[PDB]
RNA sequence: GAAAGACCAAGGGUUCCUGCGCAACGUUAAUCGACGCAGGGUUAGUCGGUUCCUAAGGCGAGGCUGAAAAGCGUAGUCGAUGGGAAACAGGUUAAUAUUCCUGUACUUCUGGUUACUGCGAUGGAGGGACGGAGAAGGCUAGGCCAGCUUGGCGUUGGUUGUCCAAGUUUAAGGUGGUAGGCUGAAAUCUUAGGUAAAUCCGGGGUUUCAAGGCCGAGAGCUGAUGACGAGUCGUCUAGAUGACGAAGUGGUUGAUGCCAUGCUUCCAAGAAAAGCUUCUAAGCUUCAGGUAACCAGGAACCGUACCCCAAACCGACACAGGUGGUCGGGUAGAGAAUACCAAGGCGCUUGAGAGAACUCGGGUGAAGGAACUAGGCAAAAUGGCACCGUAACUUCGGGAGAAGGUGCGCCGGCUAGGGUGAAGGAUUUACUCCGUAAGCUCUGGCUGGUCGAAGAUACCAGGCCGCUGCGACUGUUUAUUAAAAACACAGCACUCUGCAAACACGAAAGUGGACGUAUAGGGUGUGACGCCUGCCCGGUGCCGGAAGGUUAAUUGAUG
């Protein structure tokens, strides 16, 4: 973490997260594939998500979320930057050639881990089924379906806490504060995800947003009654309506989860 | 003072060309109207 | 074909440029059929005029467009070969 | 004259050239024309396209979905603005030329013959293959000076000279492998990987050694005792042509070009696929196939004229407009600004007078110096480089070029270096070091003298200061009356969303969100920063809560 000096009016509030353990250039090319931007647009060509546009050209890195290779020890070659995540990625050389990218845990460096059915549950980085990990141990990159790959707790500095095992299931507490019943056969990696100081950075200027591929956000009250329900009015108005989406859904408090297939898997909501 | 017609033969032939009209149902009936009126060109 | 030797060459193009070129170099400008490759108007000159051809160059010519009453009319786009020969050996 | 010059793409489509013409077109006349009539002109293995390959996106066998029409999509196969062979100089004209001619190359294919021979895929690896910025350096084009050749000897002083003018050219490619950049190299043993295999790549172990290797400008030599060359001689009609044709060297300054897809650095983390190198599979009968040599032969089709800071494109016009990319000389200059010019191009298709008011675009202006006016609007002013000096306030970066002041041209005198360069001395004996000297070029420092009213003398080129309102700032907007205090913004907070996410577009399939996963993603309000952000839950919404009343379809008792 470094703070830039106000030598120009745009650098005054840039707070920059700098890591020198990250690898200087040249990502491992057989694990990269092409990725072109969407603009937030559909196969109808329609904007279906506002405020996406521009940014830097990025290769997609083939991050392994499954950790299939059981009983093959993989040393960590290096830890790299990934444009399309907030975390960092570790490059793992398995004991039989076989380089793969994973999500890096804390303790990123050239050490060793072996994703398997039984091995070293105090090493942050070993991936296991949720049956044979202890209760109370912090995990990340949890599968929801066996063989689907990691889906939960995989942003920068994110983790879940395993709280109770019973039956074919196991309960773990998520970073959002909600208790989730997850299957016991599905897997998780011991530890906590790498770039945990990501939340301390300040972009600093209007154009550090635009080179993330985020187009500006124009408010509802700045518009006309044709454009938004928050709409017109003489002078500054206040959106005399209750606050609302551009499509008319209420904004400030109204619950929108209507799944009802998976309600039994959720044993405690965000409270 | 840039004007509204900026010519390109490729954009010409791909928006209004023969095969573009005969790709869709409505362009095929553009050609059948424009052939029923008896026009000399019918693909402009 | 046994034919197509008699169909490709359409006559010597007569002009001042063709005349000075036939005198100075050994190159004879023939009007040829509008789909004639360089080797089938090399075999035809070797077949019909009994010479040895060393090179043929070609060029499509756009027919000119004349204005009158009832609009623009176009002349036929035609084709033109230059037949380089050995430095003796002038064809007839 | 960073174009009003030369050129490429697009777009146009004969406007190009030559004869004949002048009705109409040309804002006038026209013998002229981008106009009329008729002829001619566009030459490619190498320049562009096709062909090979793919991006966005399209279409899409079957397939999922949809009243129908159709939508979306897998295999696929189109799709360049990107990637894949190779030609350069000189001649030639009315008009084409990297295309024709001449000379010298280069790349790739086909058919042969010779010899030894593991060939083989789309499949595996390799490679192609790539960001922003910032720099050293090393060269080269080009520039300039000197020498050399040829001509000259000046309409008015001088000009045989230490004078003037012109010219002092030569490409690709071969050979060279240099400055420089990256890099461990070889042998052997093994192997849970690269969805089969693999002698290839990846992984592991062992042994020896320090220089291999792979790139890579440019100089040199060769291309080239050739072409080009001021001109001479000769023929003939002031010129067209044949032969001959002088000098053709050295020093400096040098790029925005090349080494260089290099190197350093930073986050925003920087195309695919083929050609190419390599590996085996299925097979071959291991003739075929491969690999070198040699010989003969080939490289299709299409575009090429002309216009592109435009009278030929887009603007109804021969219209002060617009239109992508490339080159870029001298002197002054930081400069591609600007001024005068070179090569080159042009006099903008109505002129002649005249010299009123008024109108426009300028020049100067007595004495005042904003009294003008809604308002210093306009104008006038300031304007550079070096040095000195510079306030409040401040987020410590600023403010600040604050404010203000001094020097500036020319010619000498004396004096400090820098860079090229090399007479010779070293040995790893040559594209090498060291280092003399001149010559060339680049900066000083100090003192004089001197001319003008005036020395950043022209063009060029900040006016400044003091209170305050608003918005933190850079940015955006009402194409064509509003550029702002409006929008955006970093930052902030609320709220939703556990993944087949909330949400959006879709009668749906599907797709975006996202190949992301709560430090994530949507919505909303506020708008850097500093100090803060008080009271109210009645209304309305949102969230939760019992379970009492009410309550719909559906039930169908009873009368």
């Amino acid at each position: 973490i470094v703070k830039c000096k106000p030598t120009s009016a745009g650098r005054r509030f840039v707070v920059k997260v700098v890591n020198q353990e990250l690898h200087k250039g040249a990502p491992y090319a057989p694990l990269l594939e092409k990725k072109s931007k969407s603009g937030g647009r559909n196969n109808n060509g329609r904007i279906t998500t506002r405020h996406i546009g521009g940014g830097h050209k990025q290769h997609y890195r083939l991050v392994d979320f499954r950790r299939n290779k059981d009983g093959i020890p993989a040393i960590v070659e290096r830890v790299e930057y990934d444009p399309n995540r907030t975390a960092h990625i570790a490059l793992l050389k398995y004991a039989d050639g076989e380089r793969r990218y994973i999500i890096a845990p804390k303790g990123v460096a050239a050490g060793d881990q072996l994703i398997s059915g039984i091995g070293a549950p105090i090493k942050a980085g070993n991936s296991m089924p949720l049956r044979n990990i202890p209760v109370g141990s912090t995990v990340h990159g949890i599968e929801l379906k066996p063989g689907k790959g990691a889906q939960i707790a995989r942003s920068a500095g994110a983790s879940a806490q395993l709280v109770a095992r019973e039956g074919a299931y196991v309960t773990l507490r998520l970073r959002s504060g909600e208790m989730r019943k997850v299957l016991a056969e599905c897997r998780a990696t011991l530890g906590e995800v790498s770039n945990s100081e990501h939340s301390l950075r300040s972009l600093g200027k209007a154009g550090a947003t635009r080179w993330r591929g985020v187009r500006p956000t124009v408010r509802g009250v700045a518009m006309n009654p044709v454009d938004h329900p928050h709409g017109g009015g003489e002078g500054r108005t206040s959106a005399g309506r209750h606050p609302v989406s551009p499509w008319g859904l209420q904004t400030k408090g109204k619950k929108t989860r209507s799944n009802k297939r998976t309600d039994n898997m959720i044993v405690r909501r965000r409270k | 003072m840039k004007r509204t017609f900026q010519p390109s033969t490729l954009k010409r032939a791909r928006v209004h060309g023969f095969r573009a009209r005969m790709a869709t149902k409505n362009g095929r009936q553009v050609l059948s109207r424009r052939r029923a009126k008896g026009r000399k060109r019918l693909t402009v | 074909a046994a034919e197509r030797v008699f169909k490709v060459l359409l006559g010597p193009h007569i002009s001042e440029k063709a005349t000075g070129l036939a005198d100075g170099k050994s190159q004879f400008v023939f009007k040829v059929a509008t789909d004639a490759t360089k080797l089938e108007i090399k075999k035809a000159v070797e077949s019909l005029f009994s010479v040895k051809v060393q090179r043929v160059t070609t060029l499509n010519v756009k027919g000119k467009t004349k204005r009158t009453a009832r609009g623009l009319g176009k002349r036929n786009d035609w084709k033109k070969a230059y037949i380089a020969l050995q430095p003796g050996q002038d064809l007839d």
